[PDB]
């Protein structure tokens, strides 16, 4: 902290000189204490689980404020990156390197990372002794925040200070941190010397898992790290893999089996309304049935649109502070003794903020595949629940046996399967459709902050690329209908060739080789030209990506010619915007035909939603008409 | 194919449905004693260093709180002399903990805060140095290693002695040091079904040592054979020679206990012999050979067995044949 | 394990057509580097503006037609060659050894191989060649944009080698079991439609209800395996590709300040870093579709 | 309602009419070892400080008796240098006891009284530092904690096996570490009256382990059931199923003993099952399940029992019904 005479200056003034370098040194001791206590407990649990441990099979426990503990562990990461970022600028000033200026931020990252290992060691073994050592830290860290604020008020800037912004963010964590420490299930106090919660130790999930070969429990780190290391270890083993890849159903423990049932039961509850059954009624009951995960996974998809959309903005800053700033060479103009909030888009902050764009890109792909995951689980519970009430409904009803007298009920079974999985596949990316126009509008808006004519070029390119996509794909779908009919004729000649194997040698060889090869070349010729139309639409799709390429060239060319300026911005950045557009274009038209198939599938679902004494008994083939049998009377003794 | 315990020992079992891991965490000493040497050294080296840094930060703080280190005022006397750098405080902290007493850094009577702190530094650093002495000693007394020198044969044998069918197992010692009051317990672990319809997965039934007195143990200097007389209470009474080795998939465990003549600790050596690990018809070759000075025992013959003419009938049939005779 | 597939529907014309598609994509990355170098020319401030913006649109329609030319009419020669050569290669066989064989595997593998391979082979094939061509194309392009010290390709293909190996194994197993799980459900659906009066006869109709729930339960668990596959696929591939983006940021750091930074191609490693992770994503899943297909 | 020992252990008893407390006071080590950690640290911290002050007062006295500290005479050499304040003597005293050897305070050859005192300070302060090492070690070896991992079931069962009524209790282990030569003793504590008119409040009569050999203990890795065959010597021979659970207010204690494979110390785990804690008609559900690698044991089934058809008669009546048959 000393360059020439700073230590002496600090020493002269009373009260640690209003904490010049002392406010920073004060923060460090608690972090060291929190890290020096930890190694003994962390290391031991690292060794006892490596040589001889029995808790290597099934162990899990929950604590009140789990989601607020992770959210505070993630937000303290963003605040630790930020403190250091500001810290780097102060160090550079290029006069003297003050070591005690950026140290409090580097201690914290290790400490907060050590706090996450304490939560994992506590989630394994339930004891309040750890929450008391953390509380001892949260309180000492709370008191150090006050000094910085206290020091700062006298030395007030307002909003022009970057040290303050970091401190302010940090202060909220301490406030948030108290609730975690206020758990009622902790028996470390003198009061309530017994266990306040006796039903907490036994978990429903563990019991699911204890008899489970593969637990597959959602109540985990939520990082998709253990869901892959359990399957993965077996896959890595060579002897294990052969066994695993064969008896996988047996290997599967059918864990979510206790949760599939709830969804079937939940569907019935949703249906239970005051109004009669309706296509709309079953639709909005189904949306009411899913409950949290629809708008929840949609909200995670919108957060993925938030992190994903910006992606390019960080990149421009590099071309400006690096490329355009050719001979700037001026680090600061404010009070150089401290950090200031202005010019936060520095050159180094463009680097670490670009790595922050990589970390937020992991947040965007992670939350993207997370909402994808909850969508797939939602469709799994969807087809399971609607399958349950479906076959329970037709198994219980036994109504209108006249249409059941025909084979149309079997068509209702096959179309119930293809339309049911077509309906879950219709629901498969519904938050992606909900979050597609927000990404198109926001990306088109940032494209409008770039220029106008490029937005006209690319937006017109997608605006023409969508009707060729779903219309040409609809032509390929009719090609799949007629080609499916001719391929069904190939199946009829194929089982007719099985009849040729049932027939003689010479007669079936000549007449079935000639007739089956000629008719199979006929229907395979019509489906060959249909295959040429379908591959032509696939080439239409192939051509479509150069439509975007053409727009990029016409965008930079015409948008260059209408204006009177040149920049390396819109090439790299606006090319990036174009990449974003492709996923939402064909996914948008695919979501449109998915919506048409969704309304058709819900329409077909609503269409499906419709010893002995005998005295004077009347029987019918059809209740709409007069009984077929009248006044039938007989009794049979046992 | 399914096994219970290895031919060397330490049978591994899988546990499901644990209630609390907190009790295990609370019970620190046993785990510490159990852990291997590389980690053990790591625990004591880091915990010491982790402490040395804590006593150094608060010492760099008492000089920063007084502030006498950078201005260099001649009238203002420092609470500790020669503290010029940040590192020096850490060096001083090491000094007090290990009682090196270098002499360069001297403590004065100016600050009544650091002197009470110095006492807290010394008592806790004297306490962990003492706690470490008792933990390392406990590992210096582990007697698993003594138990290894206790060797068991490759296979087992079953031949009739004195007119009665017996099961033979041989054990030996490779040391000049002995084991006191070492009792041996053999159990037959098979899955039995009761007449009421209950299936116990692994039932453990004990078999007699056949000592006339009512034996528990025997003085072991040279390789001795243990014999299991098949009577009406023995489960192997209804077993045939060529039919029992493949048809049945059971195991018999050997439990050798005892204490060391050097250390009070009592150790245990275990092994198991399968249906294919047992031989019928042969016997254990005589290891003891008498020389001019003493009796010598060759261990290459320990895993050698010779076949002799024995009956191909079961013990129920053998006692039945002798009760009819 | 593609030497059997290399003789399918010809070798020479497919090799020249897909070779011309690879040359057309090399012309596409030539349009990329020409737009990047002319972007450096605009950053140095037209001079060659007619040459740049006119010459930079040559391989657009050429890449669109030539890149889709290898599988343009390949379904015709694969259709008559595979269908006629297969139906003749099984038609000229004697009827005794074909008569002593189960017809379900022969007609199932035969007809499902013809419709499934003839319908779905060229889409994932051309998507696989496009994905791998773009992946190695921008991979070596942004790799040369980095200095030789800033390549660091050995950890990338190390962790990527781990991912493609063990995800190839477990993904083949997961698509195998989840693919095989579907048919018995529809089998007892046909049995459910047939024995409806037997369900009236079976006084305990809940037996097929709970057994039914075990079947759809097993397919639901298999669906959770599918989401596990896409989960670790997308998260692992985008995670390691994000590490490649951070290494790209290190390359832009050293190439930016450590020496004379170029007038362009600074953000080319960044856009090609995010799209490099996209290339690892569609390259991994395209490797999966090429594995099953 | 009246209990003898808890379902966890450590049965509390009230003692009246004590003769002397002096013997207990005299026996210091056991009490010290027994006391919890917070007080234990307090005893060693205060006793050290209490000593440090005694060695400091007599050192502030040898300087006060010589008087060389305040006048500052240059010819008169002090018995110990740099003694300016009262606190300094205490600091010096700490130095000698912990052997810090700072170097600021030096001792001379002027006063033959303080040098012999310095020897008395060092030998007693070296003695309590050594005595503390042996007391802390003894607490590092307490094996009550190892005994906790020894779990007993919630309730007990009584069903006939092989045609004879038996009482079943199951015990398990949660560790990878074992217990050697661990003998189990079960006692029935009921208030019996003799034919002469004497009422003993709590009579302890032992029940057989039913081991065929004459068993004391069994190798415990997985949960095993202990069985109590009701014969003519068993007190439960004259008991009915629905009448014995409420009418009688007695208890049966479980005494599990044994030694640790890590430490020589032998521990004991105890529990008791009341008249309402015993179940008639059901049995213990099979915990052991065989897998590909090893045999797994689920502990959620440990407290689960299933009912099977059993006779509603007493053992005297059951043997009477079979002796008439
Ligand atoms: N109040 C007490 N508490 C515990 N132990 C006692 C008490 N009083 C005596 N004892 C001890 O218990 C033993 C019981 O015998 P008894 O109570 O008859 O003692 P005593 O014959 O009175 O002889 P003494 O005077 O030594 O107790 C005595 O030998 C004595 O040592
Ligand atoms: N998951 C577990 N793993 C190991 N031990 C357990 C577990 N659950 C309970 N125990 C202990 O084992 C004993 C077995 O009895 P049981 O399993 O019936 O417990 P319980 O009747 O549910 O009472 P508790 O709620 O205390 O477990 C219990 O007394 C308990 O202390």
């Amino acid at each position: 902290c000393g360059t020439e005479n700073h230590s002496a200056a600090y020493r002269v003034d009373q009260g640690v000189l209003n904490n010049g370098c002392f406010v920073d040194a004060l923060n460090v001791v608690p972090h060291v204490f929190l890290l020096f206590i930890t190694f003994p407990i962390l290391f031991i649990g690292w060794g006892s689980q490596s040589s001889k441990v029995h808790i290597h099979h099934s162990t899990w426990l929950h604590f009140p404020g789990h989601n607020l503990r992770w959210i505070l562990t993630f937000i303290l990461l963003f605040v630790l990156v930020c403190e250091i970022a500001e810290g780097i600028l102060s160090d550079g000033v290029t006069e003297s390197r003050h070591l005690h200026l950026y140290m409090p931020a580097g201690m914290a990252f290790m400490a907060a990372i050590t706090s996450v290992v304490y939560y994992h060691n506590i989630e394994t073994s339930n004891f309040p002794k750890l929450l008391i050592a953390l509380l001892i830290y949260w309180t000492l860290a709370f008191i150090t925040k006050t000094i910085k604020f206290v020091k700062f008020y006298d030395h007030a800037i307002g909003f022009s200070q970057l040290r303050f912004c970091l401190t302010g963010l940090l202060v909220i964590l301490y406030g948030m941190l108290l609730l975690v420490e206020v758990n009622v299930i902790r028996v470390r106090r003198y009061i309530f010397f017994k266990t306040p919660r006796e039903v907490k130790p036994p978990e429903d999930l563990q019991d699911l898992g204890v008899r489970f070969l593969q637990p597959f429990v959602n109540l985990l780190s939520k990082g998709t790290y253990w869901w892959m290391n359990a399957f993965i270890k077996t896959a890595h083993k060579k002897p294990i893999d052969l066994r695993a890849i064969a008896k996988l159903p047996i290997a599967m423990r059918a864990l979510t089996n206790y949760q599939r049932l709830c969804v079937a039961f939940d569907a019935q509850a949703r249906k239970d309304t005051q109004s009669p059954q309706g296509a709309r009624a079953i639709w909005r009951a189904l949306c009411h049935a899913f409950g949290r995960r629809l708008i929840l996974s949609s909200t995670f998809r919108i957060l993925a649109d938030l992190l994903g959309f910006a992606g390019p903005l960080c990149i421009f800053g590099i071309v400006d502070h690096l490329g355009k700033e050719n001979h700037v060479f001026q680090p600061k103009t404010q009070f150089l003794g401290v950090y200031f909030v202005s010019s936060q888009e520095f050159l180094g902050n463009a680097y670490v903020l670009a790595v922050l764009l990589f970390l937020a890109l992991l947040l965007q792909r992670t939350f993207l595949q997370a909402s994808y995951y909850v969508a797939i689980e939602t469709g799994i519970n969807l087809r399971g629940a609607i399958q349950t009430k479906i076959y329970n409904k037709i198994m219980h009803m036994s109504t209108s046996n006249l249409s059941m007298g025909e084979m149309t009920a079997g068509q209702i079974c096959n179309l119930v399967a293809i339309d049911t999985n077509q309906l879950m596949w219709f629901f498969f990316l519904c938050p992606n459709l909900w979050t597609m126009p927000v990404q198109i509008i926001v990306g088109v808006i940032l494209l409008y902050y770039i220029l106008g004519v490029s937005a006209l070029i690319g937006a017109a390119v997608i605006i023409l690329l969508a009707p060729v996509q779903y219309f040409v794909a609809t032509k390929l779908s009719q090609a799949q209908r007629t080609t499916l009919e001719h391929s069904n004729e190939r199946l009829k000649q194929t089982n007719e060739m099985l009849r040729g194997m049932k027939l003689l040698k010479l007669y079936a060889w000549e007449s079935i080789f000639c007739s089956r090869v000629e008719v199979t070349r006929r229907k395979e010729m019509t489906s060959l030209r249909a295959f040429a139309v379908y591959t032509s639409i696939s080439i239409f799709m192939n051509t479509a990506i150069p439509i975007a390429a053409v727009l990029i060239t016409f965008v930079g060319h015409v948008s260059f010619f209408k204006e009177s300026d040149l920049s390396p911005s819109v090439a790299f950045a606006s090319l990036s915007l174009f990449h974003i557009l492709v996923t939402p274009l064909f996914l948008l038209s695919s979501v449109v035909r998915s919506t048409v198939k969704a309304l058709v599938s819900v329409q077909k679902l609503s269409e499906f939603l419709s010893c002995v004494q005998i005295i004077g008994g009347f029987f019918t083939w059809t209740p709409d008409g007069i009984p077929t049998l009248s006044n039938i009377t007989i009794r049979i003794p046992r | 194919r399914a096994r219970f315990v290895s031919k060397k020992g330490n049978c591994n079992v899988a546990h499901k449905n644990i209630r609390e891991q907190g009790r295990f965490l609370q019970d620190v000493f046993t785990t510490l004693v159990d852990l291997k040497w590389p980690h053990t050294l790591l625990i004591f080296t880091m915990s010491f260093l982790c402490s040395w840094l804590l006593f150094a930060m608060v010492w760099w703080l008492i000089a920063f709180a007084h502030g006498d280190l950078a201005p260099g005022e001649g009238t203002n006397v420092p609470c500790v002399t020669s503290i010029h750098s940040f590192s020096s405080a850490f060096l001083f902290s090491i000094e007090v903990q290990v009682t090196i007493g270098f002499g360069g850094r001297m403590v004065t009577e100016e600050c009544p805060l650091a002197i009470l702190i110095l006492i807290v530094q010394n008592i806790v650093g004297l306490m962990i140095n003492a706690i470490m002495l008792g933990c390392i000693f406990m590992k210096t007394a582990q007697a698993h290693r003594r138990a290894e020198t206790l060797i068991f044969s490759k296979h087992a044998v079953i031949t009739p002695r004195h007119g009665r069918l017996c099961f033979m197992l041989r054990v030996g010692d490779l040391r000049k040091s002995m084991i006191i009051s070492a009792t041996i317990h053999m159990q037959v672990v098979r899955k039995t079904t009761s007449p009421e319809g209950e299936v116990v997965p692994l039932h453990q039934v004990d078999i007699p040592m056949e000592n006339g007195v009512g034996g528990n143990s025997i003085f072991l200097v040279a390789p001795l054979i243990i014999y299991h007389v098949i009577d009406s209470n023995s489960p192997l009474y209804d077993l045939a020679p060529s039919d029992l080795h493949h048809h049945q998939d059971l195991e018999i465990i050997v439990i050798l206990e005892g204490v060391v003549e050097t250390t009070g600790i009592t150790t245990q050596a275990r092994t198991s012999y399968l249906a294919d690990e047992i031989l019928w018809g042969q016997r254990f070759v005589p290891i003891v050979a008498e020389e001019d000075g003493r009796y010598s025992v060759d261990y290459s013959k320990f895993g050698n067995t010779v076949k002799v003419p024995t009956p191909l009938c079961t013990a129920r049939q053998l006692d039945e044949d002798r009760s009819l005779l | 394990a593609c030497t059997k597939y290399l003789s399918s529907a010809g070798i020479l014309l497919l090799s020249l057509l897909v070779f011309s598609q690879l040359l057309k994509h090399m012309v596409l990355v030539a349009i990329d580097y020409w737009l990047a170098k002319w972007t450096d020319s605009a950053l140095v401030l037209q001079s060659v503006y007619a040459m740049v913006f006119t010459l930079l649109c040559s391989l657009g329609i050429v890449l669109c037609l030539v890149t889709s030319v290898t599988v343009e009419w390949t379904g015709l020669k694969v259709a008559k060659r595979l269908h006629r050569s297969l139906l003749n290669r099984i038609i000229l066989a004697p009827m005794r050894f074909f008569e002593t064989t189960p017809l379900g595997s022969i007609l199932n593998r035969f007809s499902s191989d013809c419709n499934t391979i003839d319908q779905h082979i060229p889409s994932t094939l051309e998507c696989l060649s496009r994905s791998t061509l773009l992946c190695v194309s921008a991979l070596t392009v942004i790799s040369y944009v980095t200095p030789v010290f800033l390549v660091a390709l050995l950890p990338l293909a190390v962790v990527c080698y781990f991912i493609q190996k063990y995800f190839r194994v477990a993904s083949r197993d997961l698509q195998q079991l989840d693919d095989t799980t579907q048919l018995p459900l529809v089998s007892h659906f046909a049995e459910t439609v047939e024995g409806l009066t037997t369900i009236r006869a079976f006084r305990y109709e809940a037996r097929f209800q709970q057994k039914l729930l075990e079947y759809t339960d097993s397919n639901n668990i298999a669906s959770l395996f599918l989401t596990a596959a896409n989960r670790w696929l997308e998260v692992c591939m985008e995670y390691i590709g994000a590490c490649v983006v951070l290494i790209a940021a290190a390359t832009s750091i050293s190439n930016s300040l450590h020496r004379e930074l170029s007038a362009g191609l600074v953000g080319l490693g960044l856009t090609y870093a995010l799209m490099v992770s996209n290339y690892l994503n569609w390259m991994v899943r395209n490797l999966a579709d090429m594995e099953i297909q």
